[PDB]
Formats: C-alpha cells, structure tokens, sequence
C-alpha cells in the first residue's frame, strides 16, 4: 500500500472448479485477493445458509503486502440454489455478496 | 529452507 | 520453465479467526509447501512430494527456526509500535523473502512492510538496506553497523535459497512440470460473451475474443487469473457484443497445454 493509506478493499472471484452442469458434483471457489488488513469473514452460502465442509487455504502476498485467500467447498448446483460468497472487511462500509453465475 | 538467526528491526 | 521460492511472514498484534498472532507460508512457483503458525508451533507439510523427499531433521530444524522467528516478530511488533509513537492497537508486521532461477541467472530479495506499508528491504547488490522512511533509517543503521545481516542474506539468496530451490523443483517435478489442459467454456447474457478456462497448469494463459479472425484487444475484459484448490487454475475473458453480432466471435485460448491455441464458439 501507499505511505499514509490505512487499508485495502477485498477484489472478490467466485467460479466452480468445472463447468457448471446441474447434478454433477463441482467445487465452489471463492477467491479474495488485495486486502489490508488480514482480518476478514468469507463465507460460502447456499441460499443464504453456511455451506457444509468449507476449507480454508493459508494466505498469502503480494509485492503491495496485500493478502490474498481461497476458500472453497465440495458442492452440486442446480438450477435453483442460490450460490454466493458473502465477506465482510473493515474496507467495506457493509458485508458484500458475490453471487455464483452459473452459466449451465 | 529458511534462512537462520534472524534480527530484530 | 522459470521457478520460485518464495516465504511469507505475517505476524499481527490482534489475532482473529483465520488470523493467528504469527504464519509462516512457504511456497515453491507459487504453490504453497509448507506452513508454520504460532498455535500449532510447528513446521508442516502442505503437499505430498515434501514430505516423501526431506528427513524428520528437515522437519525439527524448520520448527526451531520459526519458533524463533515467532519471538523476533513480536519484539518488531513492539519497537515499530513505539517507533511512530503508536498507542495499544491492531498492526501488522509482515516480511517476505525468496530467490528465482530463471535461464542461467538468479534473483533474490528480502523484504519488511508495517501496516501493510514498506519499511525496509535489501539492496544485494550494494550490501544496504533501503529505508522507506526515518523510523526504518534506525534499523537500516543497525542492520549495516551489525555487519554481518546483508552479507548472510546475500549469501543465503545466492546460494542457500537457491540449492533448495533446485531439490524442492526436484522433488515436486511431476506436480509442477506437468501440463493440464484448460476444459473452456463459452457463456452469453443478454450481449456480453463470456469465455471461461477450467482446469489448466501451468498458470500462463492469453484469452482473446475475435471478430472475424480480428483480435479485439481494446474490448477485452479480463479477470485476474486464480488457483483452484486443486492446484489447477482458473481465467475468464469478456466482451460486450451487439446480439446481431453473436456469430462473428471466437474465443482465442493459448496455453502451453495446447500445441496450437484453441477456437470456441457459443
């Protein structure tokens, strides 16, 4: 970051593992990158509800000292679940939702 | 493997 | 081709979920390999072919030098808050250092941030450190009048960091000289054409849309390219279209993978 900046907002992807097909079992990834500070929430919902076996992998940085995670969960989409990856982050005002565009 | 005896700032 | 070993300190006054009070992440070309945090306290595996290929002294040694480190980081915590007459408080302290081999030649680097904001780092080529501001100028002083910190470094990034480096490729040469090739996907809304790669390795990837044959490069958006969790990854490509236009685009994919870059259609 720039001498006299405080912190750095999240840039968020959300993306399956494998193309999208409704009944075939996939991995749902969420991956949130130029952050400061470290602490954060990131959360996989399906329908708005916590998702089952999430995994979080260590983080790591860039050359601006900015963290970056993936976090992910085993899933089987549909057509009508609805797949986000909700984060909160003291350099967002409110917790902000990415929504999984399934493209099938 | 990480370098040893690291120093305080 | 060209290889990486990279480590990553962080160490925070205020630990949080997810956040312990110090994490060691090391990684080789950008995969993670081993870690080590301060709840744990101690150094390990985070893929197969380390584990199958070191001695349990690599494992001891690794953990009674981040068991130090771990003490050092909190005293830097302490002497950086008291530098900029900071109060009680949530900071950071994080350091990162590594070497590349890449064609014949070698690089290396060590490097402190505060807050998320440079502090200090070595210039090995003249055995100083660079102070981003005054706070840093008391350390680079001390670091240069100890007289041994830039020579040891300088040593361990030409040397050290970089045999390692040639084991670790060594070890891990079927996960990371391997090629998987990208399984892609062209989308559409509304027209915004969307052109997604599954899968691929290694991480260098070109994804263009053509019109017509014709490269569209100032319309061309592109995401930034990002692991999956099985250590293939993932990029996306797209452009906004008239929905008359539909058929005159291709999606371009070039990847080492591919013997000649692939051609896709809606």
């Amino acid at each position: 970051m720039e001498f006299g900046q405080a912190k750095a907002a999240p840039k968020v992807q959300v993306y399956s593992r494998h193309p999208a097909t409704a009944g075939t079992e996939n991995i749902l990834n969420c991956y949130v990158e130029g952050f400061h500070p470290p602490k954060i929430d990131i959360a996989l919902l399906k329908n708005g509800e916590p998702m089952k076996d999430v995994k979080y992998n260590d983080m790591s940085f860039g050359d601006d000292w900015t963290f970056q995670r993936l976090v992910y969960a085993p899933f089987t989409p549909t057509k009508s679940d609805v797949y986000t990856c909700r984060v909160d982050h003291e350099a967002f005002t409110e917790p902000q939702s990415f929504r999984w565009e399934p493209d099938f | 493997r990480l370098i040893q005896n690291s120093i305080t700032i | 081709e060209p290889h990486s070993l990279r480590y990553f300190y962080t160490a925070v006054s205020d630990p949080s979920p997810g956040v312990p009070q110090f994490v060691t992440v090391g990684s080789v070309d950008g995969e993670v390999f081993v870690r080590y945090d301060s709840e744990t306290r101690k150094m390990e595996p985070r893929v197969d072919w380390i584990v199958a290929n070191v001695d349990q002294q690599y494992w001891d040694r690794e953990t009674e030098t981040s068991r130090g480190n771990e003490q050092i980081f909190r005293v830097n915590l302490d002497t950086a808050r008291e530098r900029y007459n900071q109060s009680r408080g949530s900071h950071t302290w994080q350091c990162m250092h590594g070497c590349d081999l890449e064609d014949g030649s070698i690089r290396g680097f060590q490097q402190c941030g505060y807050d998320g904001k440079d502090f200090i780092a070595l210039d090995k080529d003249t055995l100083t450190y660079t102070a981003a501001d005054a706070a840093a100028q008391i350390t680079k002083r001390k670091w240069e009048q100890e007289g041994t910190v830039a020579e040891q470094w300088k040593n361990y990034l030409e040397n050290t960091c970089i045999e390692w480096l040639r084991k670790y490729v060594s070890y891990g040469k079927d996960v990371l000289e391997r090629r998987e090739r990208p399984k892609v996907r062209v989308s559409g809304m509304e027209l915004t054409l969307s052109c997604r790669a599954h899968g691929f390795y290694p991480p260098p990837i070109s994804i263009s849309w053509l019109k017509d044959g014709v490269v569209q490069e100032q319309e061309t958006k592109r995401g930034s390219t990002v692991p999956n969790s099985d250590g293939t990854y993932h990029a996306w490509a797209t452009i906004d279209v008239l929905p008359g236009n539909r058929d005159k685009y291709q999606c371009r994919v070039e990847h080492a993978s591919l013997p000649q870059p692939g051609l896709f259609s809606w």
